[PDB]
DNA sequence: CCCTGTCTGGCGTCCTCTCACCCCTATGATCATGA
DNA sequence: TCATGATCATAGGCGGTAGCGTGCGCCAGACAGGG
């Protein structure tokens, strides 16, 4: 079946994979992230109340006072959004937190406090979040970007090669926490193990391993294992299992049991040490030599002497053994110390500590922190427990934890946040078996270790910061004043947290300005995953291999949609399906294909469980139960692909479309171009302008809808019914009894945005598509919005297009267009410019708006009406007066040189206790009149709801048919009816009846104090007036127009219709593109995109031939149901059986000017049913059509290709980059010409020009371009005399730029002069 | 990647397929990019660093000049003598091997006709002025330049060579890229050179020297091969020799330095003491 | 090295165009180092005729004439 | 500078030496009074401090800030580098009677002249309309001229075919590789808005046409018209000076 | 200003919350140990002038 | 004094176009209202 | 008539009784560490 909206023009769709999963709502990563920020959280996290249970109780300086924390709560805000918009406020709500403060008695601090109090507080302004998913900040609709940044945890990688230039390469272990001091553990050439903190100075390791108060020979019971010397009665035996022995050359004869196992000069083999540990061998005997070099572990200390044998972690000599064997010592404890099993780093690293116990340790690592000052043991103290082990300072998320007990080996992925002395130990264990041989370094791009903030949790840490400045505040307030009689409003004060707050939202580098031109624009700019900002990498300096498309990109990040030039792959945009998991990284959809059939349960993996499973590719043929129907199948196991076998695999993707963004889904005949052309197509759709009448694409995707309807540009509706009323302001829908409240009657007012302005000076238009008494259902479309037709996307508009060179007019890449394009006004779109007008408040007197205005005559004046402003409607021209300002001076507003115009919207703006003039008072008297209509009609279209359900409810039970309407009818309850479900249905709508009446009594008194108010502005300033000027822009030679595959263009020639060549129908073609672009720039999709067009036109022809001749609806019937059915096995399966002989005829009204066709992405229409669809209209199989000329008249040889392009209009138009200067306004510093166009200036004659006039040996015109032209000033006036007398010729002089140089070098101590 | 991409763009590619063609294509975007970075540097720092050039003289007066031979790096000559000495003042007049006969004066500026005069008597070597053997003071000779590149006659006095010549090398800078024995095919005469060779006993021609450097003379007097001959390599042939096409005239061992020697005698051991400087290390596995 | 040859002129207004113009101004001011303008880049600074083209016929003119 | 809203943000320098003269004026007081014994030497150290923060800032450890995180600008952050006096002033300058608009096709010129916009040829070329004029007597004093040419009346356009004639331009692609990249027209005066440029002479540029977009100059003298006929027209560099390849190959 | 205090129990960093604080009279990276001259040798003064500087 | 490692200074394309942003918080003084 | 409270206007450089910094990289030449 089909929504009524889909009756109207159904999409014919190739395709051949069956959906399981539906495309999710494409914004839910601003919603759901802020969603999750701002809304009341029990149990602690996350949200607001991570902040304000992290940051509170603020307890004293030993004060016994406390100001702790109850809840918070966000009232409505003052100004909705379009109040909001207009006037230029932020869109914010006011934050009221409940605080306590306690305050302790003496000598029990776990004793009672004398008094409390509990009260509300005003701290800050959080700004809200719209439904589209944006922020207001200062009237202008802002992005806050998601930022791809590196995980917390442990993280151990590999400087490979480049250090010490030998080969040799480190390993350090940085372990990243969320919120604190990093620590960095890593390695030197010399094999020593260095420890460091935020990147400071560098100190051997086991520093801080005695800081964590260890001795030393409980560091090498952790580190080494035991090598045990017994003397028993001949030459010092020894314990050996010989796994040490692996590979090992003896010095002497091993033997054991009277049995020689090994000898001198052989190592030990495999089978030796099977054969020491079958006869179970324990005591072997050792030369004198052998423990020349054994490093002892713990101290042995002589009985008798009371000294010290030997230390700790040191070799053994031959005194030493003498010394110990008469002490009375049998048992000796070494180290096993190989080559390749075990170095001794750790006893490396303690032959380089100078330190030896807690205290020495712990001051050495406070000398390094803070230099050169007295430490003192409870500084030292404290310093070492507030960078890890405080609960304040260091701070790892859950998202920490987990990788940090995952890349361990851990169990129990919770834990505190905080660090230990096993936490430590295990990242020095991790790093040391690295470095052994056993276990693999970790890469950095892997999306297993790139986590995704969002709007919430950037807002959160803000805000975090903002309180700790406050605590910072409020411990210096709270224990120096008198105690009680302060609140906890004189205290706590909301200027640092709305700074800081406000800052963020306001200019970060996150914090972005919308692109908005286009429902595409701005669905794909919400979805943007920017590796730059705080916390991330920067442009100019890195890299490599960042910018780099990983293998577990796959389904989580587009990988072919990506801003070209200074930064690509840093501005990656976040796939379709990818939502974002609980932690914070990516996952993606996958089914779980059970060890024969596909089972369609989705089931999301991250990135990391993806690499264990093994996947099966999107595309893979299946015979209707999910069978593989092959035993070869191509899937892709630990990021790399392969061909796997038909039952190992454990998962298939869910859709083909997944790997690819909303950006580059909407591109038909996707598999067709090279990536590059691909992602220059995808750019410039995001580039698109938005036309007059925006068409349809005749070759979609099918994504069209999702990116309409699940972006905000167009009106869905809420509860679905019957429309009531249309108009080109408002839509009424009566909702459905089904679907219905039982109070608040209800029926839906949907109020259309008409003409204003968007960020990019387009017209955002809402124009309603639906009829009169048309029924709607829940979710769909009412009114289009911009760039859409019934709710579609449309975005430029498809043409006739052929392939062939037209008399050199084409040649690099350039368009040329029938005038017929032009003549249609099909590329005329529309554009919206603000102009303001401040009066400002300066001195001998304020400024004037009014008319009487000197050095003006009647021809300026007539354009203007009695009190300075311009009329809504007067259609200026570039350079006239729209506002007249005189200050105590013309400086009125025009406007600017070039652009016309007509003066659709004028504001004035009033800062309280001016005198409002005479317009002001006529536009305040306007809107006071429309506001009053408005809330008026919302009291009556309601009624009127109401009054129809208290007819529907007296159909039954005690109905009048004569005597309902005699009685007037506001009284309709005191009709003839008992005390039933009836009675209390008209009670209740008389309690909402009185309601209405009394909340539009204080609504309209409120309205009007928003409308007589004024505003707070400026400091000194009078009255804004902004003017709304709206140029229609058509097209002429020079625009940039190109397709969806990467085919740019400057359209050259505008030619007449007669020249275009025609085929032997008559029709001429509209567009003729070059066909060099093809072989080169491997854009292949866009010839079958045409072919297909012309398929799709050519049914379309074949419905407006069987309807314009008055053919009845069966004939109609018959060639729709041919034409929808025509393919293989398809999705789509449509039949008119079901459409009862009106919504055909409606259908076909709809077809007539094309039929559209989806093309998914990968899963697209192949070549045979482009063909076949080519052959139920009447077209040449080929695709090409013989073409006549239009100039000649004659045949073109070897017949072209044509069909249609749907071709998008650019917003680089021509007349926004052209300019000229022959002398405008000059610099103030150094005498040169301004910049840009804005500013009247001139081009910059930059250093590769002069390097350029060099190199010829034009030497005056280098001459007059660096010192006439440019910076001599009594050289150019000399030149502007010259040349208006006729005289070419300079006067040289010397650049004043330069003696701006000699001031600068001479304003140093320098002495630079001019010799001679 | 071992499974290759076996589909074109007229038929489909599937999902994967166009995902490596993604590696491919972003690598290269991104190699454009930090390209352009680097080109429009080392642009900047040679047009600094010659800035000041100007041909200011009209004849420096000297004759040493470079030596102008083809290239020749072991296959095909590359770039031969027409597209080197194309436009260059000759150093010392060439004389055709017709010795005390003059075929061009020592001043001639060597354009086209002359160019085919030289490729027709198969001249060796045209020894030619250059810019870097120069003798003006504060700046550089006209005749030392050669031909006014972008034009036909001599050089001008005047015209900035050192600006065009900086901004010719670092403009394709753009277009560049970022990140067992001696086989013949000719035929002719066999050249060697800086080579101390001696007899085997086999009766071939053994190499004592690791500068040995083999040439192959063609029938006209140039060179169209040279090899690198490596330190006590063993040919098939001697000098002076004449070859054939496809012919291995030389055979070595890449991974052993050979110590082979000149006179023939017994082998004894002079300051070789056992246990010291030799050490007993007894092959196990095969007995030598 | 051309970086280095550059920096290492008798002219202290070529070697402040290029690279680190601290170190080139500190060394030229101690040393009282004396430029003449020397060619191209010094007198596209200041603003006069490059001694290569059209200016080349002019600067001979101009040093004849001292 | 005013921001035109009731303050100056001001520049850096004049915080700097405000500093300077803060800091100096404190210690002159303070040895006014007497400094005490061991005390004479802090404040001396913030002047020092404070003058090395204004003849190179960031030379000596940590840097200064007016707002927030970005250092402020001394006088060798004047000089040196990019942003400074000699690169973006000194050795590349902005230059007045000049323009740029998006290039095009228009294959009907020859490999001598290029289109240029009626709108753009008025507004490069006015003080030559101007004093054509009042050379042929159309207005009296120079205002006269000027609100002939800003209404653009039926005779301006005859002054202007009249001044056009053998008058080159000098067309500049903006990435300018080589010496090629300048080369020098005569126009034709093109209803319309873009430059046409001759398809050939596009080889040499290395322009495309899907935006590309292209500034023209005007000599002023007549010597640098003469320059830009004889040394820089588009008919004499055929060959590249890279080698003897021409470089008008056609494409 | 003359505090007396005393260095090491007593962590600065705790203390930083409150004026008094700019830092120590140094000439060295060490807080130097300052002469009392006032106090010792130096006691009551000003007779410079009241000049109420300016 | 003769290496050899560390440290801190230099440097990292051109041209153009668009947009926002560019103190708020605290203390003191004056005026008005209430007792 | 006096006192208290509230509102408005005018005036300066981590904010705090610490700690923030952490994702470039190469070359080069001086300063110093080890022997
Ligand atoms: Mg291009
Ligand atoms: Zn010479």
């Amino acid at each position: 079946v089909y929504s009524y909206t889909e009756k109207k023009r159904i999409r014919k769709d190739f395709g051949k994979r069956p959906q399981v999963l539906d495309v999710p709502y494409l914004l839910s990563i601003q919603l759901d992230s802020f969603q999750k920020f701002i809304e009341q959280d029990p149990e602690g996290q996350y949200g607001l109340e991570a902040a304000f249970r992290s940051v509170f109780p603020i307890q004293s300086y030993s004060g016994n006072s406390e100001l702790q924390y109850v809840s918070y709560r966000l009232g409505e805000p003052v100004f909705d959004v379009q109040e909001c918009q207009i006037r230029g406020v932020t869109y914010s709500a006011p934050l009221r937190v409940k605080l306590r403060l306690v305050i302790y008695e003496r000598e029990a601090p776990e004793g009672t406090v004398k008094d409390i109090k509990e009260q509300e507080v005003y701290m800050g302004e959080i700004p809200l979040m719209t439904d589209n998913g944006t922020f207001v900040i200062n009237g202008t609709e802002r992005v806050i970007v998601s930022q791809l940044h590196r995980s917390p945890g442990v993280f151990f990688d590999s400087d490979k090669g480049k250090t010490h230039s030998s080969g040799k390469v480190l390993y350090n272990a940085r372990i990243i926490p969320y919120r604190g001091s990093w620590l960095d553990f890593e390695f030197d050439p010399k094999d020593n193990l260095f420890v460091r903190i935020d990147r400071r100075r560098k100190l051997p390791a086991t520093i801080i391993l005695r800081a964590l108060n260890y001795t030393t020979e409980q560091i090498l019971d952790l580190f080494f294992e035991k090598v045990i010397f017994e003397i028993r009665d001949n030459k010092l035996q020894m314990e050996l299992v010989p796994e040490r022995l692996r590979g090992e050359t003896a010095s002497f004869d091993i033997e054991a049991n009277g049995k020689v196992y090994v000898e001198k000069g052989r190592r030990i083999t495999a089978r030796h040490i099977r054969q020491l540990e079958k006869d179970d061998v324990k005591l072997i005997e050792v030369p004198v030599e052998y423990i020349a070099g054994k490093v002892v572990a713990k101290d042995y200390i002589d009985e008798s002497t009371g000294e010290l044998i030997c230390a700790a972690n040191m070799e053994l000599s031959l005194d030493l053994l003498a010394k110990l064997s008469q002490s009375g010592h049998k048992r000796i404890e070494t180290l096993f110390t190989n080559d390749l099993d075990h170095g001794p780093y750790i006893s490396e690293t303690l032959r380089v500590d100078p330190t030896n116990d807690r205290l020495s340790a712990l001051v050495e690592i406070y000398r390094m922190m803070r230099p050169g000052e007295p430490p003192t043991r409870e500084a030292a103290e404290s310093l070492f427990e507030n960078l890890f082990f405080s609960e304040d300072r260091y701070d790892l998320s859950a998202v920490g934890r987990m990788k940090f007990n995952r890349s361990l080996l851990r169990e129990e992925i919770e834990g505190s946040g905080i660090l230990s002395k096993d936490d430590i130990i295990d990242v020095m264990k991790k790093l040391i078996d690295i470095r052994n041989g056993k276990g693999e370094v970790d890469d950095i791009d892997h999306l297993g270790n790139r986590r995704i903030r969002s709007v919430g949790e950037m807002a959160e840490n803000q805000f975090r910061v903002g309180l700790v400045r406050v605590e910072r505040a409020v411990k210096e307030r709270l224990s120096l004043g008198d105690l009680d009689t302060l609140m906890p409003q004189d205290m706590i004060n909301a200027k640092p947290i709305s700074a800081a707050v406000k800052e963020f939202f306001g200019s970060s580098q996150l914090s972005q300005f919308m692109d908005q031109n286009n429902p595409l624009s701005e669905i794909t700019h919400k979805r943007r995953i920017s590796a730059l900002g705080p916390g991330g990498l920067t442009r100019e300096r890195a890299g490599f291999e960042v910018r780099d498309v990983h293998p577990t990109h796959y389904g989580r990040v587009c990988p072919i949609e990506t801003p070209e030039g200074p930064n690509i792959g840093l501005i990656n945009s976040l796939s379709v399906y990818a939502q974002t998991n609980e932690y914070g990284f990516l996952e993606t959809p996958y089914r779980k294909v059970t060890d024969g059939v596909v089972t369609d349960e989705i089931h999301y993996l991250s990135a990391i469980e993806e690499g264990n499973y093994v996947i099966a590719q999107a595309n893979s043929n299946l015979d209707e139960e999910g069978h593989f129907v092959e035993d070869l199948v191509t899937c892709r196991s630990k990021g790399e692909s392969s061909l796997f076998s038909r039952d190992q695999v454990d998962y298939m993707d869910v859709s083909t479309q997944q790997v690819v963004s909303v950006g580059a889904s909407l591109i038909p005949f996707l598999e067709h171009d090279d990536a590059n052309r691909a992602l220059m197509g995808a750019n410039m759709q995001r580039q698109a302008v938005p036309t007059l009448r925006a068409d349809k694409p005749l070759v979609g995707t099918g994504m069209e809808r999702a990116v309409a309807v699940d972006s905000g540009v167009t009106a869905v509706a809420k509860r679905g019914g019957v429309v009531q009323y249309v108009d080109a302001s408002r839509i009424v829908i009566k909702v459905n009894e089904d679907e219905m409240y039982p109070g608040e009657a209800g029926i839906d007012i949907y109020n259309l945005t008409k003409y204003t302005r968007s960020n990019q000076n387009t017209c955002i238009n809402q124009m309603p598509c639906v009829s009169l008494g048309e029924p709607v259902e829940r979710g769909d479309v009412l009114a289009d919005g911009p760039s859409t037709d019934l709710g579609e996307l449309a975005l430029g508009q498809n043409m006739r297009v052929a392939f062939m060179p037209w008399n050199g007019y084409n040649f690099e890449d350039s368009i040329l267009v029938s005038e017929r394009v032009v003549q249609e006004d099909r590329f005329t779109t529309i554009h919206i410019q603000e102009l303001a007008c401040v009066s400002r408040d300066t001195k001998l007197g304020p400024e004037e708006i009014t008319a009487d205005i000197p050095n003006v005559g009647e021809a300026a004046l007539s354009k203007l009406d009695e009190s300075g402003i311009v009329y809504i409607g007067a259609e200026v021209t570039g350079g006239d007066i729209l506002v007249g300002k005189v200050t105590p001076k013309d400086s009125s507003l025009r406007v600017p040189n070039g652009v016309s115009g007509t003066v659709i919207d004028v504001q004035v703006f009033t800062r309280d206790g001016v005198e409002k003039d005479k317009r002001a008072l006529e536009i305040e008297e306007m809107q006071l009149k429309q506001a009053k209509k408005d809330l008026s009609e919302e009291l009556q279209i309601l009624e009127a709801g109401l009054f129809s359900r208290i007819r529907a409810v007296l159909v039954a039970g005690g109905v009048e048919a004569e005597k309902l309407d005699k009685l007037p009818r506001d009284r309709w309850l005191e009709l003839g009816l008992t005390d039933e479900e009836k009675q209390n249905q008209l009670e209740q709508l008389a309690e909402q009846y009185d309601e209405l009446k009394h909340e539009f009594e204080k609504k309209l008194e409120a309205k009007r104090r928003k409308i007589t108010q004024g505003d707070d502005l400026a400091p000194g300033v009078l009255k804004i007036v902004k003017v709304y000027l709206a140029v229609k822009r058509r097209i002429q030679p020079g625009d940039k127009m190109a397709g969806r595959h990467g085919n740019k263009g400057v359209i050259s020639k505008i030619n007449p219709i007669e020249d275009m060549p025609y085929d032997e129908n008559g029709t001429p073609v509209d567009i003729v593109l070059n066909p060099l672009g093809v072989p080169s720039r491997m854009n292949i999709g866009q010839i079958l995109e045409t072919h297909l067009g012309m398929a799709a036109k050519g049914i379309g022809d074949k419905i407006n031939a069987m309807l314009k001749q008055q053919q009845e609806v069966a004939k109609l019937r018959e060639f729709i149901q041919r034409a929808y059915d025509l393919g293989a096995d398809v999705r789509q399966k449509v039949d008119l059986s079901t459409f009862s002989d009106e919504e055909v005829m409606r259908l076909a009204e709809n077809l007539r000017k094309g039929m559209p066709i989806a093309t998914p992405v990968f899963d697209g229409a192949k070549e045979a049913e482009i063909k076949e669809l080519l052959k139920l209209g009447d077209l040449p199989t080929s695709g090409q059509i013989r073409l006549y000329d239009g100039r000649t008249g004659e045949q073109f040889e070897r017949p072209v290709t044509v069909g249609y392009m749907y071709m998008l209009k650019l917003n680089h138009l021509v007349d926004d980059k052209m300019h000229a200067r022959s002398t405008g306004s000059y610099s103030l510093v150094t005498q040169q010409p301004l910049g840009g166009k804005a500013q009247f200036g001139g081009q910059r004659f930059g250093e590769m020009e002069v390097w350029a006039l060099e190199a010829y040996g034009a030497a005056y015109t280098l001459q007059e371009m660096l010192t006439v032209k440019s910076d001599d000033v009594n050289g150019r006036t000399k030149m502007y005399k010259n040349i208006v007398d006729g005289n070419h010729q300079m006067e040289p002089g010397m650049p004043e730029s330069f003696n701006v140089l000699l001031k600068e070098i001479r304003s140093l101590g320098i002495n630079i002069e001019l010799e001679d | 990647i071992e499974t290759p991409i076996t589909a074109n763009f007229r038929e489909g590619l599937n999902v994967l397929q166009y995902f490596i063609s993604t590696h491919g294509a972003r690598k290269g975007l991104a190699d454009t990019a930090l390209k352009t970075a680097n080109s429009g540097y080392l642009t900047r720092r040679l047009v600094d660093v010659a800035q000041d050039l100007v041909v200011t003289e009209d004849d420096c007066g000297t004759h040493e000049g470079i030596m102008m031979t083809p290239v020749i790096e072991g296959g095909d000559v590359k770039e031969p003598l027409r597209d080197r000495v194309l436009g260059r003042v000759t150093a010392e007049d060439v004389l055709k091997p017709g010795t005390a006969d003059i075929l061009v004066p020592r001043n001639t500026l060597l354009h086209e006709q002359w160019c085919d005069l030289l490729e027709e008597n198969s001249v060796d070597a045209v020894k030619v002025r250059s810019v870097v053997s120069c003798d003006t003071d504060f700046g550089v000779c006209a005749h030392c330049y050669g031909r006014d590149l972008a034009r036909g006659h001599i050089i001008n006095k005047g015209e900035a060579i050192g600006v065009i010549a900086a901004q010719s090398i670092g403009e394709p800078g753009t277009q560049l890229t970022m990140r067992s024995s001696i086989q013949v095919k000719n035929k002719g005469s066999i050249k060697l050179s800086n080579v101390k060779s001696v007899v085997n006993s086999s009766g071939k021609l053994v190499i004592t020297s690791r500068n040995t450097e083999l040439k192959l003379i063609d029938e006209f007097g140039r060179t169209k091969e040279s090899y690198k001959v490596p330190y006590g390599a063993v040919l098939a042939k001697g000098d002076g020799e004449q070859v054939a096409g496809g012919e291995t005239v030389a055979n070595w061992d890449p991974h052993t330095m050979p110590v082979i020697t000149e006179v023939s005698g017994f082998v004894r051991f002079t300051d070789m003491i056992d246990g010291q400087t030799i050490t007993r290390q007894t092959d196990e596995l095969t007995g030598l | 090295g051309i970086t280095k040859a550059s920096l290492a002129t008798e002219s202290f207004i070529s070697a402040a165009s290029f690279q680190e113009t601290t170190r080139v101004l500190t060394e030229a001011a101690v040393a009282g180092k004396r430029d003449e303008l020397r060619g191209l880049k010094e007198n596209v600074i200041v603003g006069r005729l490059i001694p290569a083209g059209t200016g080349y016929a002019y600067h001979q003119d101009r040093m004849r004439r001292r | 500078v005013p921001l035109d809203g009731g303050r100056f943000a001001t520049s850096d320098l004049n915080d700097l030496y405000r500093r300077v003269i803060n800091r100096n004026n404190r210690l002159k007081r303070l040895l006014d009074l007497a400094a005490p014994d061991i005390i004479v030497r802090n404040e001396k150290r913030m002047l020092q401090e404070a003058v090395d923060a204004l003849l190179d800032n960031g030379r000596r450890g940590r840097a200064i800030t007016g707002s927030n995180k970005r250092p402020l600008k001394s006088l060798a952050d004047m000089i040196k580098g990019k942003q400074g006096r000699f690169r973006q002033n000194l050795l590349g300058k902005r230059v007045d009677y000049s323009g740029r608009s998006v290039i095009t096709v228009g294959p009907y010129l020859r490999l001598h002249q290029c289109g240029l916009p009626k709108k753009m040829a008025l507004e490069l070329f006015k003080p030559f309309i101007y004093g054509k004029l009042e050379l042929r007597g159309l207005a009296t004093t120079i205002k006269a001229a000027k609100k002939m040419v800003e209404r653009e009346e039926a005779v301006v356009w005859d002054i202007l075919d009249e001044v056009i004639r053998e008058h080159p331009v000098l067309l500049n692609r903006a990435p300018t590789l080589h010496r090629l990249g300048i080369q020098a027209f005569e126009p034709v005066l093109i209803e319309g808005k873009a430059i046409q440029l001759h398809p050939l002479v596009c080889a040499a540029y290395n322009a495309d046409f899907d935006g590309d977009q292209m500034a023209v100059h005007v000599p002023l003298t007549l010597e640098a018209q003469l320059e830009a006929r004889a040394l820089m027209m588009s008919t004499n560099n055929i060959l590249s000076p890279a080698n003897g390849e021409p470089i008008i190959v056609p494409s | 200003l003359f505090v007396e205090f005393d260095p090491e129990v007593i962590h600065t960093t705790t203390i930083n919350a409150t004026r008094g604080v700019s830092h120590f009279v140094r000439f060295g990276a060490s807080p130097a140990i300052v002469p009392s001259a006032v106090i010792h040798q130096l006691s009551v003064y000003k007779p410079k002038d009241i000049v109420d500087p300016a």
